């Protein structure tokens, strides 16, 4: 009651019919009153000689007064009233509501354009926080309605709050909510959806100085007030799920859970702590009755592991990560596939595990559904070869890969082959050997031997495929004379006898196919001009050409594309092509020029009964059996002894090779030693 | 099931005529 400081303002504030106050006198009076109350000290202040204005500033004539200045100074005064009288809480709840609806007005005007009193409204929000008089809002009968309104205001798109106040706002909403045990769902929608809607790094641009109020706010509420927001977050998930499950719209439920899941994933990237608040439901969802909710749940965790995060998932919630690697044994395949589809991105983005994976993929490469097996090998394609050698190590993975190459199922087998061959070449041009990694290398080295044992099954499509594959990746046509042979030996290094006999057999057919494409052009040139319409051999040469073109088509899967392609070439009867063709099969061609004859020949055939794209894919695989790639000017290189002594695993090949090249045809063999002589 | 090699080391990639 008696203090060292005291209130010095004593001018009337209420305008009556008796004594009236013009607007501008009132504005300056309230300006003074406001300015004075700010400087007071809550403790060493009179407080008694102040009830005069305590009662005055609540007259509905000032609250809902027109001039914005008056309302704004009326507020700033009332802000200090509470502050000073607190904790006694001078006003009744009804007044307090009428007051707190006015403060919601001033906040509303704070994001708008300047009314000339933005400062007065900046004072208001900041002080209501500092002296925490704000939380008086939560002991009212309408607090829920108010709480909603308060939120809708700052989370309103149509308002432009400056970036200075974001800290303050977050504080305001932060305190006021800590006072609630059960927060209305409408609010929580507002807060959380702001993670879904505003994604940063979405548009690439100059500065991204854009920024957003509501976003930065929900960060503040979930980081700082994690402890109290985490209680509420759990209510959101359950309520939302509860709302959509019981929705008449039966198919809503899936759509919202797929949305809830996306909400979670943003949070792990920003405030991973909060995941705890719902990591439960996910665990129960993985074991849900409904395979779709299990599928979606799987997908989710799958994404999580790939995400940058200050925290680490498997550590924090190992409870569930073990349930996740438990889904490689689910009943529903649609679930098993969704698991495997995510692996390639995980491995690329983390090395955390290589144990639960190397335990799991060994079960995935041998599942009963062929869909997953395709998803597994697609790893060896999708993720780079380096990462593979690093992360996956388990023996059983590399064995089961090569094993599917002899599988009945087609779509697997094909992808399997093209995969395990494009792997082998990368696995030599990149990864080097050591005292330890040479452990699994024995398997990577026996790939080319595997591929050759496929000829023995005697299919056309496969024999066409292995043909197309080997010359693509294993034995390329590039880039030099020497490194072809260097790698060619390393290919033959780990061969069994079948691999050799078939390796030698394929090459023994190269000379018998050459004698057939050569005597094809010599028989296909018979329609160049009128030799024998029915003269010299007309009735017997047309039936030796026509019955010889089948001999080369009998080994092609679609022979009804093979005898089709080369009679439209007698229809073209274009000599340029005949020369490039004849030049590839004629044996003993410098390996370099063969490449040039061969490359122009395939590019020329693209875009002139049915499509010539077919003729390009038929000739290409047929040429692989006709022309000399391996038996050529490489002999000169295997001739030059790379090594004087040592490399008994290289010279027994040099023999093995040269030992055969002289036998299949010494038309080419015995001549290079007369030049060397 | 897995497929079986169905030729001999003698007649592999053979072509008559």
């Amino acid at each position: 009651k008696g203090a060292v400081t005291k209130l010095k303002f004593n001018s009337p504030i209420i305008s009556t019919s008796d004594q009236l106050i013009s607007t501008n006198e009132l504005l300056d009076r309230l300006k003074a009153l406001h300015e004075e109350l700010a400087s007071l000290d809550q403790d060493n202040t009179d407080l008694t000689g102040l009830d005069k204005y305590r009662d005055a500033l609540v007259s509905r004539k000032l609250l809902k007064h027109k001039d914005v200045g008056i309302r704004a100074f009326t507020a700033c005064c009332l802000s200090d009233i509470l502050r000073l009288y607190a904790p006694d809480a001078p006003y009744t709840d009804a007044q307090l509501t009428d007051i707190f609806k006015l403060v919601l007005s001033q906040f509303e005007q704070l994001g708008d354009q300047e009314n000339g009193y933005h400062i007065q409204q900046t004072y208001l929000i900041t002080k209501l926080l500092e002296y925490r008089s704000i939380v008086l809002l939560a002991d009212l009968p309408s607090s829920n309605n108010l709480l909603i309104e308060l939120f809708h205001i700052f989370y309103d798109p149509n308002k432009s709050f400056p970036a200075r106040l974001f800290n303050v706002i977050g504080g305001i909403l932060g305190e006021v909510i800590s006072e609630f045990d059960s927060v209305p769902l409408e609010v929580l929608r507002l807060i959380f959806n702001k993670f879904l809607t505003y994604n940063p790094n979405e548009i690439p641009e100059g500065l991204n100085v854009t920024s957003d109020c509501g976003y930065e706010v929900s960060l503040i509420l979930c980081d700082t007030y994690s402890n109290r927001m985490s209680r509420h977050l759990t209510k959101y998930y359950s309520e939302i799920i509860h709302e959509a499950t019981n929705d008449d719209n039966n198919s809503r439920l899936l759509t919202v859970v797929v949305k809830l899941h996306k909400l979670v994933l943003r949070l792990w990237e920003t405030v991973p702590e909060l995941i705890n608040a719902v990591i439960g439901f996910i665990y129960h969802e993985l074991s849900s009755e409904n395979e779709l909710f299990r599928k979606e749940a799987t997908k989710l965790i799958g994404q999580i592991l790939t995400s940058y995060s200050d925290l680490n998932f498997v550590s924090t919630h190992s409870d569930t990560f073990k349930a996740w690697i438990s889904k490689i044994a689910d009943i529903s395949p649609d679930v098993r596939v969704e698991w495997t589809e995510s692996i390639p991105q995980i491995i690329a983005t983390r090395e955390d595990i290589s144990k639960e994976l190397n335990q799991a993929l060994a079960k995935t490469f041998i599942d009963s559904d062929p869909r997953v097996r395709r998803t597994s090998v697609m790893i060896f394609n999708k993720v780079p070869v380096t990462e593979i050698w690093k992360n996956i190590t388990n023996k059983a993975i590399y064995t089961s890969l090569l094993h599917l190459a002899r599988e009945k199922h087609k779509e697997v087998r094909e992808l399997c082959i093209n995969t395990m061959a494009k792997f082998y070449s990368n696995s030599l041009n990149e990864i080097e050997r050591t005292y330890q990694n040479k452990e699994i290398w024995e398997i990577i080295d026996t790939i080319p031997s595997t591929l050759y044992n496929l000829y023995y099954i005697n299919d056309l499509n496969i024999n066409e495929q292995v043909d197309s594959v080997i010359f693509e990746y294993l034995l390329p046509f590039e880039p030099d004379n020497d490194k072809r042979v260097h790698r060619l030996l390393t290919v033959l290094s780990h061969f069994d006898k079948k691999a050799f006999t078939s390796f030698f057999a394929f090459n023994a057919r190269q000379i018998k196919i050459s004698f057939a494409i050569s005597k094809y052009i010599d028989f296909s040139k018979f329609l160049n001009n009128q030799e024998s319409m029915s003269s010299s051999q007309g009735p017997i040469v047309m039936n030796k050409y026509n019955q010889t073109l089948q001999w080369l088509a009998s080994g092609l899967s679609d022979s009804t594309k093979a005898i089709d392609a080369l009679e439209t070439i007698k229809q073209f009867n274009d000599e340029r092509i005949f020369y490039l063709l004849n030049a590839c099969v004629t044996n003993d061609i410098p390996f370099l020029t063969f490449k040039n004859c061969y490359n122009e020949l395939v590019s020329k055939l693209q875009t002139p009964s049915i499509m010539p794209r077919d003729i390009a894919k038929v000739i290409q695989i047929l040429l692989f059996r006709a022309s000399p790639i391996i038996y050529n000017v490489s002999n000169i290189s295997v001739l030059l002894n790379l090594s004087n002594n040592s490399d008994a695993k290289q010279l027994d090949l040099k023999r093995r090779i040269l030992d055969d090249i002289s036998k299949v045809n010494p038309t080419l063999f015995k001549d290079q030693i007369r030049t060397l002589k | 099931l897995m497929m079986e090699d169905a030729v001999t080391e003698r007649e592999v990639l053979v072509t008559p005529g």
